[PDB]
């Protein structure tokens, strides 16, 4: 069991989230290439993203796939897509794991130009917008207003 | 996913034998996801079987 | 309060390197939980390296820092230790052991099977890397095999996501 | 298989006392099942005719036929569930803990109820209460859910309108001019042969109720 | 850091992996971890 | 809305429309009869707006067999109005009240002629209307299996007669208005009501509270009864995904169906259409579920009635779905001063912002037609 | 020939790879007042490009 390979990825995919997977392999002196690839799961039928990547002395047989899952390209709906397989295929192997996948992508900072106000005055807000990569997002935004009562009052 | 074919007539009487396989069984890649799930079977001792 | 103290770790792994010093640190809390600081707190330890030989260390004792609320502790536990249970209780003076906030932790050994380890020389140093310095980390793979170990990889991870990850050659110094 | 008495690899040959020689019979095998029938059976038969019977020997056994009910998928069946043995409770079952402390269902109100019944309500969830079919609201009829599991309780409370025609255990002694009185109303209680047994042989419903004698609903003689 | 194995050192880290030799983090799983640093 | 439960009929449609060969025994009968009310369900419009996983059902087909089975349902009224499935057997209100209940639905395409409906009614009624119980069955004490169902125990057996003419009456009431049919719907309801308050065994209290549900749905017996319903109910999970109904030791296997599945799946069918008549839409979609599975695989005993009731069940429920379904432009404006402002409340934007009523006038708030459910609130400040 | 589609299909590693990609688009179409994000040489089926 001298030939063998170490794929590792992050506990959970982040849609829309540009994920680098990184691959070592050992016990192999012909350069050879992979493809790392994100499939729908169970049937591998559509692939959300597809990496080549090559392997050799000139790299020490190590290399990284940057690849992501674009949130339309999911089939959405009412049933969210919980898992998605994980795929790598070789001349020498072919594996592919469940991984899980998740929407919370980003970070949206409300920030209220006060903490408290009477009656008879308007809130002055703005939301910071950032991805996972801490860009600013460029994303529509929508606010949610509750009472202490737990009363939807506006949404905008 | 399995593929089946049925025997016409059986032999008998020292016969050629059928010598084929009735049922053929495919790696396949499923569409739908397993709806199992294990039976608690209340306070009974389960056993590790 | 009659036990006004609470304390936790901080920072620690609760899994061991043997014979390397492995850190320990705890907070001292209140209810309403602040950093006191200002309490003497003490270590009492048990062992064991192999075939269950119980083997109890010789007890500890710290400050809290007055700043941090860290008191800390080094164990230069045993080159073949295999698990350590431990209790970290406070020595206050003024407070006996029914009132001196008192807590038991257990740390256990990485498990190879092939007795085959990776361990690296961080004293987990306190202080903040400042962006920009080189970070030095020495690693040293221990094994039956070395001499088939040619290199190990590193990835380096940030939130959700690699980015860093390379190869470390072995010298010809082993 | 061979019976005793005769032996060979295919019961081939027979023993010296070995009688009755070429009796036969046994079953064929079923039909396929007929088209359903008027009364929507199938049915499929079986000839004894492999071997027909001979000499003596036995009439293929048993029943010659088979009689079935038709029946099909008649909904979208995409996956067989897995269901188990005594998979079913009653109302038995035990009340969750309802530990997100939504609101749990309102009594309503005397002569009320809810329009819409759930286990639990969410918080700023609203219930409608209606009245039945002899009140009428007085008051705000919505309840509204807060965060600690009250209910905003409104003043709302359904005052009688009208008393319905009154049933008790006679049949007749009574008039079918309506289902339903306003309050104040007469009741006929119209004995068949002009006798009274008990109560006013004439009555109205005092608001509250005819306070009507509840033994005997004006059992004249006849 | 650290961890009782490779599988519960990944996990630990975040990470999850492919691999033939003789290891796999299904061992494991989403805990509520929740410790202080 | 909430939770939408898909429960739809397999492409053996063809087949419930296709149905097994016309002939003796009525197997004419027996297969328009599913004709009528697959009809219905298609005429919740999905289902003619979009067949088109499969190969469409022929519009025009399924016109011609409506027509055919109108022609075909006329042959067995009798003369008097009554009805008799051969041509010279007893008259029956069974079969009556079945026709009635099935002519209420063709009107949209081919309405029947109200007088012979009104005939029909009044023969039943003047002759079978009774002084406790009702609609006693006249001249026909031979049950029909596929056709009929199960009678009761002859405790209180009436329930059965009285409801199921009480439905049969009321699916044709909005086709012939008469005093005294109310009059006798009001008896009816009263007698089956007082032989219910005992709750006599399980599948008599679902089909009368179905009928009840088509009366006052108000009735405080009405809801007594209901309530007992549901307390007789069976559930799967402590957050029921599946409930239905079961009595008479049908916890007994069946792996094909037979009486005691028909019994089980008619009583869940009534009990369906009861909280339907309710609208618990929350309350339907563990039965929707549970019905959907087809456990005791096959349905029924495959009876005509156990079928048709359950496509009906199905049929409101999808209804109802829609009928939930929110777009309601409501405007509100002042009586003599002007408009105040407009909400186009919609499932995608439910709630608009609360709204100062300045003005001193008279404010008057409505809506154009559209679609669901909305509550509006105004609350008055004032300083005492 | 069952095999030779379906199991190559499902262990293609089992079989000779001509894994390097033998079918492209042309170059994605420009934008008014924008650019693709990623330039490349190569555009395999199934790429996408933001």
């Amino acid at each position: 069991q001298e030939q063998t390979y170490v794929i590792s990825a992050p506990k959970i995919f982040r849609v829309g989230a540009s994920e680098n997977i990184v691959i070592q392999v050992y016990g192999y002196t012909e350069a050879f290439d992979a493809t790392i690839s994100i499939k729908s799961y169970p049937d591998k039928k559509f692939s959300y993203s597809s990496g080549h990547v090559h392997l050799s002395s000139e790299n020490k047989f190590q290399n990284s796939a940057i690849l992501t899952i674009q949130p339309k390209q999911l089939p959405g709906g009412q049933n969210p897509v919980s898992y998605v397989y994980l795929e790598v295929v070789s001349k020498h192997f072919s594996k592919s794991k469940r991984m899980p996948i998740t929407y919370d992508n980003g970070f949206l900072f409300i920030h209220t130009d006060k903490p408290v106000y009477t009656p008879d005055q308007s809130v002055k807000v703005r939301v910071y917008s950032l991805n996972d990569d801490l860009k600013p997002a460029k994303r529509e935004t929508v606010l949610t207003f509750i009472d202490p009562e737990g009363s939807e009052v506006d949404m905008v | 996913q399995s593929k089946v074919r049925s025997v016409l007539r059986p032999s008998q009487f020292g016969g050629q034998p059928c010598t084929a396989p009735l049922v053929a069984f495919q790696p396949c890649i499923p569409s739908k996801l397993c709806k199992i799930e294990e039976a608690d079977c209340k306070n009974k001792f389960r056993c590790d079987s | 309060v009659l036990s006004p103290y609470k304390l936790n770790l901080v920072a620690t792994p609760l899994f061991l390197k043997p014979g390397i010093p492995y850190p320990i640190k705890v907070q001292v809390k209140d209810s309403l939980d602040q950093l006191v600081g200002g309490v003497p707190v003490t270590l009492n330890a048990q062992t064991i390296d192999v075939n269950q030989e119980t083997s109890d260390l010789d007890p500890s004792k710290s400050v809290t820092r007055v700043d941090d609320g860290v008191a800390s502790f080094v164990l230069n536990l045993p080159s073949g230790v295999t698990v350590l249970e431990f209790n970290v209780k406070t020595d206050a003076p003024d407070l006996p052991e029914e009132n001196q906030a008192r807590e038991g932790y257990r740390a256990i050994a990485y498990s190879s099977l092939s007795q085959s380890y990776l361990y690296i020389d961080w004293t987990d140093n306190h202080k903040a890397l400042l962006v920009g310095e080189h970070l030095n980390i020495i690693v040293t793979p221990k094994s039956p095999y070395i001499d088939k170990i040619t290199h190990y990889n590193y990835l380096i991870l940030s939130k959700g996501k690699i980015i860093h990850f390379g190869t470390r050659e072995k010298f010809s110094d082993a | 298989v061979c019976q005793s008495g005769t032996y060979g690899e295919n019961c081939e040959k027979q023993s010296p006392d070995y009688k009755s020689n070429a009796v036969d019979g046994q079953w064929g095998c079923w039909s396929s099942w007929s088209t359903c029938d008027a009364t929507y059976k199938r049915s499929r038969t079986r000839e004894c005719n492999n071997p027909a019977p001979q000499r003596g020997g036995k009439r293929c056994e048993g029943e010659k036929r088979q009689e079935e009910d038709c029946t099909f998928s008649i909904m979208e069946n995409n996956g067989q569930p897995c269901i188990n043995d005594d998979e079913e409770m009653k109302e038995v079952d035990l009340p969750e803990i309802e530990a997100d402390s939504g609101c749990p269902q309102p009594v309503p109100p005397e002569n009320g109820f809810i329009r819409n019944e759930k286990q639990l309500y969410l918080v700023g969830e609203d219930v409608e209460i209606s009245c039945l079919t002899g009140f009428e609201t007085v008051g705000y009829q919505y309840f509204r859910c807060l965060p600690d599991g009250t209910w905003r309780q409104g003043d709302v409370e359904c005052q009688r309108t009208e008393c319905i025609k009154p049933v008790v255990q006679e049949v007749l002694t009574i008039t079918p001019f309506q289902r339903l009185y306003r309050i104040g109303e007469s009741i006929e209680l119209t004995c068949p042969k002009g006798f009274v047994v008990a109560g006013p042989s004439r009555y109205t419903c005092q608001g509250n109720s005819w306070t009507p004698p509840i033994s005997n609903s004006l059992t004249c003689e006849k | 850091g650290g961890g009782l194995n490779n599988a519960n050192v990944f996990h630990l880290a975040g990470l999850t992996f492919l691999t033939n030799a003789n290891a796999d983090d299904s061992q494991e799983n989403d805990e509520p971890c929740k410790e202080i640093l | 809305v909430g939770e939408i439960l898909s429960a739809v009929l397999s492409q053996e449609g063809i087949n419930i429309l296709t149905h097994l060969p016309k002939g003796s025994a009525e197997a004419e009968l027996m297969s328009v009869v599913p004709v009528f009310y697959v009809f219905h369900y298609l005429e919740t419009g999905n289902h003619w707006n979009i067949f088109h996983s499969d190969p469409l059902i022929e519009k025009q087909k399924l016109k011609k067999k409506l027509k055919e089975g109108m022609l075909s349902i006329m042959s067995y009224r009798n003369a008097d109005y009554s009805y008799s499935v051969w041509k010279g057997g007893s008259a029956s209100t069974w079969l009556t009240a079945f026709a009635l209940r099935v002519l209420g639905q063709v009107n949209k395409y081919v309405e029947q002629n109200q007088n012979s409906i009104c005939n029909s009614l009044l023969w039943l009624v003047e002759n079978y209307q009774l002084d406790n119980g009702s609609f006693k069955e006249n001249s026909q004490y031979q049950p029909i299996k596929l056709q009929g169902t199960l009678p009761v125990e002859a405790r209180e057996n009436s329930l059965y007669l009285t409801a199921f003419t009480v439905i049969g009456i009321r699916k044709a009431f909005d086709i012939c208005p008469l005093v005294k049919i109310d009059t006798a719907l009001i008896k009816a309801d009263n007698f089956l009501l007082e032989n219910t308050l005992p709750a006599q065994s399980t599948f008599t209290l679902a089909i009368s509270a179905y009928a009840l549900s088509l009366g006052d749905k108000t009735h405080p017996q009405f809801r007594s009864i209901v309530s007992a319903l549901k307390r007789e109910a069976l559930v799967k999970g402590n957050p029921p995904i599946y409930r239905f109904w079961k009595d008479n030791l049908q916890h007994k296997d069946s792996s094909v169906p037979n009486t005691g599945t028909a019994r089980m799946v008619e009583t869940t069918a009534y009990a369906l259409l009861t909280s339907l008549n309710l609208k618990d839409i929350n309350y339907v979609n563990p039965v929707i579920k549970w019905l959907s599975e087809e456990q005791r695989y096959g349905g029924g005993f495959y009876s005509t009635q156990d079928t048709i009731n359950a496509i009906e069940g199905l049929t409101e429920y999808s209804l109802l779905v829609k009928q939930l379904r929110l777009s309601m432009d409501i405007d509100v404006s002042y009586k003599h001063k002007g408009a105040l402002h407009n909400y186009k409340m919609t499932d995608k934007n439910f709630l608009g912002r609360p709204v100062e009523v300045l003005l001193n006038d008279d404010l008057i708030v409505s809506t154009g037609f559209g679609s669901g459910l909305a509550t509006v609130h105004v609350t008055t400040v004032v300083h005492k | 020939d069952e095999e030779l589609e379906h199991l190559r299909l499902l262990e293609p590693h089992c079989f000779p790879l001509s894994l390097v990609p033998t079918e492209f688009c042309p170059s994605p179409p420009a934008l008014k007042d924008g650019f693709v994000q990623d330039e490349g040489t190569m555009f395999p089926v199934g790429k996408n490009v933001v």
